[PDB]
C-alpha cells in the first residue's frame, strides 16, 4: 500500500543516551546491512519529512525513450550500378551503450516495448535535382520469416508481418510491442550454452556461444524507401527510440564499470582502468 | 541487404584445388561465426566448416578434414575456402553461410551458391 | 538462558550434518527459501522426479588452499555438483532440472590469524573471456570446471594464439570477473568470513532463473565467488597457509523428461 | 469507462476555487484492446528493502549485539 | 453509447491502485452507421473441433476399442 | 457392449506404455500387489528413497531368439535390471533395496505357428551347479549374467577341469534347473504363452523375501524362467525362428543407506 509518491518516514526527536543498547555496533559478516537513522547515533529534533521517492521507482527510471539503433537506407538513380540500400537490423538493446547499462542493473526483466521512429533524409550528390516526399516501410520480420533479399521482392507484401508506412515530414513513428519473451522473464545475462557437446559427437557439432540463448531472439526489422528510383540520390537515416514500459525487474547486479565489448560480458584491454588517482588523506 | 555472394567456380579434374570465396556486406555483427555448407547433387544439405567471427579458430567436417581450408579476411570482409585434393564425393554445390551461427547450425543469411565438379 | 547462540549452528540434510561454533548467522538469498514447483508455475507435463534425501544432502568439494598470493576462486551451480552421487546421476538423466542450494564455506584459523573472505552468490555469474579478438569465445570445457572449479586473476592477459585459442575465462578479480567494480559485489546475497570473528559462510539459495525449470546441463543458475577482501596474514611469517572447504547441498530438486544418460564432452 | 486519478500537487497556484486547493484530478481512457498499448500508470508501490538489506534467517534487532 | 470492454492484462505494471490490479478496461464508440465501418472486436468464440476430429456417427469413446 | 476384453491390455508405468491385443488376462503373484514398506514392518531407521517414476517404468531387455533347438532361458531380479537407467543407479548407491515388478514377456507369431512357452516366476530361483566335485561353486560372475541372462540345457555335463573350474550353473531343463520335475513348475505364479491363443505374458510380482528390505547387490528376490513346453513349429519348415522380448518394470521400489557407489566385479 505504500506508493511511490509517499512522504518518507519522519525524523523523530531523540535526546541524550547512556544505555546497554548498541545501535552503533554491528557485524558485516552476517551479510546484513545495519539499519540505522540519524537519531540512532546523534541527538535529533523532530522533522516532518517532505521528500518522496516518487521518481526513483522502477517504472520511472526507464520512462525515457532511448536510441537503440540507426538504420540507413537510400534511394539511388535508376541507371546506377549499386543496388538501392535497404537495411536489416537484428533487434537488440545491446548495440548502443546507454540503455543497455540501465537494463543491466538487474538480472531479469519484463516490459511492454515501445519503439519510436525518427527518420531524416538528405541528398548526397552535388546537383540541384528533386525528390518528392519519401515514404518508408518498416517491416518487422519475426524469427524464421522470409527476410527480403531485394528492395522490390515478394517479401514486402507483408500479409502477416506488422509494418508501418511512414510518410516523411509527419510526426515520428510509433508502435507497441508487448512482453514477447519465450521465457518467464527476459534474460540480460545467460550463463550457459545453447548446445551440449556430447562425447559421441564431434566437438564442432556440439559447440556454441557463451552467453547466448537463441541467435534469433526477437527478429529483424527491415526498412526500405517505398518510392521508386529517382534521378537524384537521396539517403535516409531512421533512428529507433525504445522506451520500456510496464517494467519489472529481478535481482540487482553491479553496474558495468568498464566499457562494453561485444554483446557479451567480456572486456577489452586498454579500458581496464575506471577509477582515477586520489590520495588517501586528501579531501 | 547483407549481401552474401559466392565465387570460386567448379570444374576441376580429380585431385586438384579451388578457391571458394564469399563477398559479405550489410551488417555482419562480427561476433558469432561464419561458415560453409554444401547441398550435394542428391543428398541433404550438409555442414562443411565453420570459422569464428574474426578468430581463426575453426573446425572441419569429418568428410573434408584437412582437405578443405576455411579462413577469413575481415579487412576485406571476406571468407575463403581453399580446397585441396578434390574428389568424386566433393562434387557438389557450396554455400557461404556466414551469419549469426554461434555454433554450426543457425542462420539468417545464406548465399546463392555455386557448383563444383570434380571430374574423372 | 539455555545458551542459544548465533555462532553455534547445526544444519542437517538427509544423512549429513554440519555443525559450527563460530558462525555469523545465516543468509537466505532474497529471503526466499528453496521450494518445489507449484502447479501455478508448472511447465513440463510429466511427473517430476524429486530425489529428496537421495540428492538433498551436503556434498564436499575438494579443498582449496589460501595463501597471500591468492587472488580468488569460483564455481558454478549445478555445474560444481555434476559428479556428486545421485544428484549428478539424476542430473544427467533428465532434460530439465531445478534446484536450490545450501552453500556452506569452511575456513578456520587461529585468533592470531587475520584476513577476510567474501563468499558471493551471483545468479547467472557470467565471467569474461580471454581474447581481444573473439568475444564470448570460452569453450564449454572451460566454462564448466566441475568440482575443482576456477580462480580469479590479478591481471588481464589477452590470449594471442589465434592458431588455437585457449578459450577460457580470464576473470579479473577487481572487476568481479565481469566488468564491474568488486566493491559493488555486496548487492548479491553474501557473507564475509573475517577470521577474527567467524569461521564459516552459509548461503541458502533458492532456484533463480527466467524459467520455472531449465536444462541444467546447458545452464548454470548460481555462481559462488570467493575473493580475499583482506589478504592473509599470520604472525611475522612469510608463507602462511590455511584451507578452504566447500560443502554444498542441493535442495528441493526436481527433474523432468527422463531419457538416456548424457555423457558430456568435459575434456 | 474513464479513469479519474489524483495528482500530487507541487507548485500551488494562488487558487483554492479551481486549482491549488480542492484536489486536482486527471482523466484517462484507454483507446486500444491490448494491454501493451496503455499509457504507463506511474501509480506504483514501494517496498521493504530488507530482502536485500537483511538477508538473515534470524531477525535483526538494531539495539542488541549482532552476534549473540 | 460507449462500449466498455475489459482487457486481458499481460505485463503487470507495479500497480494495483490504477493499473496492474483493478481490472483494466477500454472504451469504444462507433462513428459510422454502417456495420462494415466498425473496428474488429476480437472478442470471438472458440469451439469443438470434433466436427472435424470425430466425423463419426456413433460417439467416440477413447477408453474402449474403436471398432466393436 | 463397449467392447472391453481380456486380450486387450494397456499397462502404463511412468513414461512407458505397454499395449497388447492377444493377452490371457494377467497374473498378480500370490494375489498381493507390490507395495511400499509399512511402518509396522520397517527396519532401517533412515528415510528411504523412493525413486518412483525415476525407476518405476518398463525397461526392455535385449531380445532373445526361439528355435526348435531352444531348451530354455532365465534371468534374475533385481539382477537383470542392474544396468537400467536410474533404477540401477539407485540400486548401486544403496546398501538396502526392495522392489516389486511387472514382468511382461512378448512373443508373437502367426495363426500358422504353434508352440507353448511357460514363463515361470520363482521367488529365490536357486539354480544348480556344474561340478561333480564342488557343491555350491558357481561364481558370482556366473550367477549374475545381467540383462543377457542365461539358458537351460538338455543334458547335465559335469565340469571336469579342476585346474580352473567353469563355475557356472548347469540348469537342466526338465529339472527346472533345481532338481525337481518341471511339471510341478505351476505352483509358482505363471502364464503359458500358447501361440494359437495369446501373444504375451504379464506377471506382476510383489517384493518377496525373508526380510522387509535386503541387499540387492547380494541377493536376488525373483527368478524368471522361460522354457518351451511345446517345441516351436512352423509350416513344413526345418528352421523356424521367432523372437522373445522381456520388458520388466520395477515397482514400489525403495532404497536405504545411501553411500558411495559400488562397482562390482561382474567379469
Ligand atoms: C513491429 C515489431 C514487433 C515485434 C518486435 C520484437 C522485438 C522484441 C525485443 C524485446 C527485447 C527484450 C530483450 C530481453 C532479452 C531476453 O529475452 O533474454
Amino acid at each position: 500500500a505504500a506508493t511511490s509518491r509517499d512522504a518518507l518516514p519522519n525524523t523523530e526527536a531523540s535526546g541524550p543516551t547512556h544505555s546497554k543498547e548498541i545501535p552503533a555496533l554491528t557485524a558485516v559478516e552476517t551479510g546484513a546491512t545495519n539499519p540505522l537513522v540519524p537519531s540512532d547515533t546523534v541527538q535529533t529534533r523532530h522533522v516532518v519529512q517532505h521528500r518522496s521517492r516518487s521518481e526513483s521507482s522502477i517504472e520511472s527510471f526507464f520512462a525515457r525513450g532511448a536510441c537503440v539503433t540507426i538504420m540507413t537506407v537510400d534511394n539511388p538513380a535508376s541507371t546506377t550500378n549499386k543496388d538501392k540500400l535497404f537495411a536489416v537490423w537484428k533487434i537488440t538493446y545491446k548495440d548502443t551503450v546507454q540503455l543497455r547499462r540501465k537494463l543491466e542493473f538487474f538480472t531479469y526483466s519484463r516490459f511492454d516495448m515501445e519503439l519510436t521512429f525518427v527518420v531524416t533524409a538528405n541528398f548526397t550528390e552535388t546537383n540541384n535535382g528533386h525528390a518528392l516526399n519519401q515514404v518508408y516501410q518498416i517491416m518487422y520480420v519475426p524469427p524464421g520469416a522470409p527476410v527480403p533479399e531485394k528492395w522490390d521482392d515478394y517479401t514486402w507484401q507483408t500479409s502477416s508481418n506488422p509494418s508501418i508506412f511512414y510518410t516523411y515530414g509527419t510526426a515520428p513513428a510509433r508502435i507497441s510491442v508487448p512482453y514477447v519473451g519465450i521465457s518467464n522473464a527476459y534474460s540480460h545475462f545467460y550463463d550457459g550454452f545453447s548446445k551440449v557437446p556430447l562425447k559421441d559427437q564431434s566437438a564442432a557439432l556440439g559447440d556454441s556461444l557463451y552467453g547466448a540463448a537463441s541467435l534469433n531472439d526477437f527478429g529483424i526489422l527491415a526498412v526500405r524507401v517505398v518510392n521508386d528510383h529517382n534521378p537524384t540520390k537521396v539517403t535516409s537515416k531512421i533512428r529507433v527510440y525504445l522506451k520500456p514500459k510496464h517494467i519489472r525487474v529481478w535481482c540487482p547486479r553491479p553496474p558495468r564499470a568498464v566499457a562494453y565489448y561485444g554483446p557479451g560480458v567480456d572486456y577489452k584491454d586498454g579500458t581496464l582502468t575506471p577509477l582515477s588517482t586520489k590520495d588517501l588523506t586528501t579531501y | 541487404q547483407v549481401q552474401l555472394q559466392e565465387s570460386g567456380g567448379g570444374s576441376a579434374q580429380t585431385g586438384g584445388s579451388l578457391r571458394l570465396s564469399c563477398a559479405a556486406s550489410g551488417f555482419t555483427f562480427s561476433h558469432g561465426y561464419m561458415a560453409w555448407f554444401r547441398q550435394a547433387p542428391e543428398k541433404e544439405r550438409e555442414w562443411v566448416a565453420c570459422v569464428r567471427t574474426s578468430g581463426v579458430s575453426a573446425y572441419y567436417a569429418d568428410s573434408v578434414l584437412g582437405r578443405f581450408t576455411i579462413s577469413q579476411d575481415n579487412a576485406k570482409s571476406t571468407l575463403y575456402l581453399q580446397m585441396n585434393n578434390l574428389k568424386p564425393e566433393d562434387t557438389a554445390m557450396y554455400y557461404c553461410a556466414a551469419t549469426s551461427i554461434s555454433c554450426s547450425s543457425g542462420y539468417m543469411f545464406w548465399g546463392q551458391g555455386t557448383q563444383v565438379t570434380v571430374s574423372s | 538462558a539455555c545458551g542459544y547462540s548465533d555462532r553455534v549452528l547445526q544444519l542437517t540434510l538427509g544423512n549429513s550434518t554440519i555443525t559450527t561454533q563460530e558462525a555469523a548467522n545465516s543468509v537466505v538469498a532474497y529471503g526466499r527459501w528453496p521450494e518445489y514447483l507449484r502447479d501455478s508455475e508448472a511447465n513440463p507435463v510429466d511427473q517430476p522426479t524429486e530425489p529428496d534425501v537421495a540428492a538433498c544432502r551436503f556434498y564436499t568439494l575438494d579443498t582449496v588452499s589460501w595463501t597471500k598470493e591468492s587472488r580468488g576462486w569460483w564455481w558454478k551451480l549445478p555445474d560444481a555438483l555434476r559428479d556428486m552421487g545421485l544428484f549428478g546421476q539424476n542430473m544427467y538423466y533428465h532434460y530439465l532440472g531445478r534446484s536450490g542450494y545450501t552453500v556452506h564455506v569452511q575456513c578456520n584459523a587461529s585468533k592470531f590469524h587475520q584476513g577476510a573472505l567474501g563468499v558471493f552468490a551471483v545468479p547467472e555469474m557470467c565471467l569474461a573471456g580471454d581474447s581481444n579478438t573473439t568475444t564470448m569465445h570460452t569453450s564449454y570445457q572451460n566454462a564448466n570446471p566441475g568440482e575443482k572449479g576456477g580462480t580469479f586473476t590479478g591481471t588481464f592477459t589477452p590470449d594471442n594464439n589465434q592458431t588455437s585459442p585457449a578459450r577460457r575465462f580470464c576473470p579479473v578479480d577487481y572487476l568481479l570477473g565481469n566488468g564491474t567494480l568488486l566493491g559493488n559485489a555486496f548487492v548479491f546475497p553474501h557473507q564475509i568470513i573475517n577470521l577474527r570473528t567467524n569461521n564459516c559462510a552459509t548461503l541458502v539459495l533458492p532456484y533463480v532463473n527466467s524459467l520455472s525449470i531449465d536444462s541444467m546441463v546447458k545452464h548454470n543458475n548460481w555462481g559462488i565467488a570467493i575473493l580475499p577482501l583482506a589478504p592473509l596474514n599470520f604472525a611475522s611469517e612469510s608463507s602462511p597457509e590455511i584451507p578452504i572447504t566447500l560443502t554444498i547441498a542441493p535442495m528441493c530438486c526436481e527433474f523432468n523428461g527422463l531419457r538416456n544418460i548424457t555423457l558430456p564432452r568435459l575434456q | 469507462g474513464a479513469q479519474v486519478s489524483s495528482q500530487k500537487v507541487g507548485a500551488h497556484e494562488n487558487s483554492n476555487r479551481a486549482y491549488g486547493g480542492s484536489t486536482i484530478n486527471y482523466t484517462t481512457i484507454n483507446y486500444y484492446r491490448d494491454s501493451a498499448s496503455n499509457a504507463a500508470s506511474k501509480q506504483d508501490f514501494s517496498q521493504d528493502p530488507s530482502k536485500f538489506t537483511e538477508p538473515i534467517k534470524d531477525v535483526l534487532i538494531k539495539t542488541a549485539p549482532m552476534l549473540n
